[PDB]
């Protein structure tokens, strides 16, 4: 589930 | 990658931070 | 504006007995969010104040004998005496609220006795 | 106290100081990536004032956080709303963590439990979550200190069986896991053992009183626990009764009215009537 | 402790208005709402209406908004005022809690006897 | 998704750089 928490929890850049 | 992505990003952002909205 | 409408206006019947006496309402009052009733059933005892018997159409207030029932849905609704004792003499009043709160017209019931 | 929104807690303690004026946070709860944080930045940290999350609580890589006892004391219901992969608590790569110490949490209502990867992490065994969580099935509490055997767990304590033996009850060295007999249901007990009004959940304090919960059973209104929003009032985020005026305000910068819910979107088979809030279903395909 | 008592003027001249104070006990007025509900000799109940925690009210427009409902929630007391009785307003008056999201009108005072005569 | 981006992928120092400030 760290393979889904990552995705949720890694806010990438503005644009 | 797994665990260590979350190190291999620390290792780019430190002081700076991460990011949200 | 919701209008009650209850009938008999009056009945008579001895003891032991079942009895079932009506509540109309003009619109409906079952509640989409919760699949409830907003219906209640009042007894008055003559010369005391009312109390609250059954409440979502069909729940029993506690310390409500089992020989009343509620039963019915949306418009038309019940109430049911399973066994009636020489206490249970008093006016049943159906009331609704679901918007504001409106009161039936009541039924009298007597015991019959020679 | 006040409602607060979901919150999003990373890198610096500085934004933690937004919850210091809160009860119940509508939304979750998530604290992570706090890498420089010590042990002497927690030791004169607490929010006693937090007693429900709506949504899920996730702890990621908080460093120098040794227990959550002074941190959250009186956390008692995660209604699990809205859940984290369907976990209401996650308690993850907690480097640092040595016990939870939510000795106040009594409920989780809807969702499961997901503590993993927490070395150093103990007082797990000792925890009956069949108390706080209708399906332990789903639970996933693995790689642990606690897997290993040799967490010096020490606890009075209302032992329950788990396996086929009777395990003590307790969430710290000076703190008992609270039992309220099985009749009291979900509803919780005082320090006496008497149950807490049928609309509470997990606490009270004072018996036979539905304005005495800690926290409710079902819905909020006016100081009281409440079975239904009765009309006027709306459903609001499966905890709370608000008025047509407050979901509009809300609205208008989405929510909508639905079968006495303000939600945020209509529902399949339904658009939304723009005067009025409201959902109305589709004469033929809906808008796209 | 639920308790609820009704002190009422007992007799009201014909055009005059009706004061009746409720004053409660064993619940605070901020969680409950409470109504008022009126019963003609040997008639039936009426419905009045009712004060919401939140001091929102309900009226019966039968009564041709001649009614006023307000109170004071620090001092336990649901205040009644009715414009011009006339004879036809003779009847026993009762205030009733309702626990609205749980409950219809549970305790119900012992009603005050309102008669409209000179 | 980093997951995308970095473990089912290899992340460019820089890829890895975006999600800081
Ligand atoms: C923790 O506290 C709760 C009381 O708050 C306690 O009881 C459980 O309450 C939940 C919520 O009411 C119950 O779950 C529901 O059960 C019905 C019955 O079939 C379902 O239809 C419900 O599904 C709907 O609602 C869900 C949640 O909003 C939606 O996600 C779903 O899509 C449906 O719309 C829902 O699952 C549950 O049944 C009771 N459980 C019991 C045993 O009564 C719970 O027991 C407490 N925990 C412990 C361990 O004591
Ligand atoms: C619809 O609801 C709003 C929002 O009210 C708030 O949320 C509800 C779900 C309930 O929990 C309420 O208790 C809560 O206030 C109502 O607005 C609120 O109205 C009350 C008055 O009825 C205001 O209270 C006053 O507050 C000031 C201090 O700010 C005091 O001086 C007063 O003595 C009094 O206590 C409250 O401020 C106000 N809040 C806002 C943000 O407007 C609103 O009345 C209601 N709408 C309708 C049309 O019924
Ligand atoms: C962390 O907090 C300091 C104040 O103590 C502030 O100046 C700084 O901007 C914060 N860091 C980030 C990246 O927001
Ligand atoms: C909490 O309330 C106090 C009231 O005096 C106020 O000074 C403080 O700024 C509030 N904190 C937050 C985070 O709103
Ligand atoms: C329950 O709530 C009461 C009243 O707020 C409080 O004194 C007590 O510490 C709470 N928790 C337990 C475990 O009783």
């Amino acid at each position: 589930f760290e393979d889904y928490l990552h995705n949720v929890v890694f806010v990438p850049r503005p644009s | 990658c797994g665990s260590h992505l979350v190190e291999a990003l620390y290792l780019v952002c430190g002081e700076r931070g991460f990011f949200y909205t | 504006d919701i209008v009650m409408s209850q009938s008999p206006s009056s009945l008579v019947v001895s003891v032991g007995e079942k009895v079932t006496m009506s509540c109309k309402s003009s619109q409906s009052l079952l509640y989409s969010s919760n699949q409830k009733n907003f219906l209640a059933w009042y007894q008055q005892k003559p010369g005391q104040s009312p109390k609250l018997l059954i409440y979502w159409a069909s729940t029993r207030e506690s310390g409500v004998p089992d020989r009343f029932t509620g039963s019915g849905s949306g418009t038309d609704f019940t109430l049911t005496i399973s066994s009636v004792k020489a206490e249970d003499l008093a006016v049943y009043y159906c009331q609704q609220y679901f918007r504001y709160r409106t009161f039936g017209g009541g039924t009298k019931l007597e015991i019959k006795r020679a | 106290g006040e409602v607060c929104p979901g919150m999003d807690i990373r890198n610096n303690l500085t934004r933690l100081h937004e919850l210091e004026n809160c009860s119940v946070i509508e939304g979750h709860l998530q604290i992570l990536l706090m890498f420089k944080t010590r042990p002497e930045d927690f030791r004169d940290l607490s929010f006693p004032k937090l007693i429900m999350i709506t949504d899920y609580l996730l702890l990621f890589r908080v460093y120098g956080l040794e227990s959550l006892k002074d941190l959250f004391p009186n956390l008692t219901v995660i209604r699990g709303s809205r859940l984290f992969f369907n976990y209401a608590l996650v308690i993850f790569e907690m480097v640092h963590l040595k016990e939870l110490g939510l000795y106040n949490l009594m409920n989780i209502t809807r969702g499961s439990v997901r503590i993993e990867k927490n070395n150093e992490l103990c007082y797990l065994a000792t925890i009956d979550w069949s108390r706080i969580l209708d399906s332990v099935e789903d639970n996933h509490i693995v790689l642990n200190k606690d897997d290993n055997e040799e967490c010096g767990d020490i606890c009075n304590c209302p032992a329950t069986v788990i396996n086929g033996q009777f395990v003590e009850r307790c969430w710290t060295h000076s703190h008992c896991q609270k039992v309220c007999p099985t009749i009291c249901k979900s509803h919780g007990c005082t320090a006496e053992g008497l149950c807490c009004h049928s609309e509470c959940l997990g606490n009270c304090s004072q018996p036979d009183d539905p304005t005495k919960c800690v926290a409710c059973r079902n819905f909020y209104l006016d100081g009281r626990c409440v079975e239904t929003c009765p009309p006027p009032y709306y459903h609001f985020q499966d905890w709370r009764c608000v008025n047509f005026s407050f979901c509009q305000d809300l609205h208008h910068k989405q929510y909508v009215i639905h079968n006495n819910k303000c939600i945020p979107e209509c529902p399949s088979g339904y658009t939304m009537n723009s005067s009025n809030l409201l959902c109305t279903p589709c004469l033929g395909p809906c808008p796209k | 402790q639920v308790q609820l008592k009704e002190s009422g003027p007992g007799l009201v001249a014909p055009s005059q208005s009706l004061s009746i104070t409720c004053t409660v006990s064993g619940f605070p007025l901020t969680a409950y709402g409470v109504n008022w509900v009126r019963q003609p000799p040997g008639k039936g109940l009426e419905w009045l209406g009712m004060i919401w925690g939140d001091g929102n009210t309900d009226y019966n427009s039968a009564l041709k908004s001649r009614l006023s409902i307000s109170k004071d929630n620090s001092k336990s007391q649901v205040f009644l005022k009715m414009n011009s009785l006339q004879t036809d307003d003779t009847a026993r008056y009762y205030c009733a809690r309702d626990p609205y999201g749980s409950k219809p009108m549970d305790y119900w005072g012992q009603g005050t006897s309102v008669t409209v005569s000179s | 998704g980093i997951v995308e981006q970095c473990c089912t992928s290899i992340c460019s120092l820089y890829q890895l750089e975006n999600y800081c400030n």
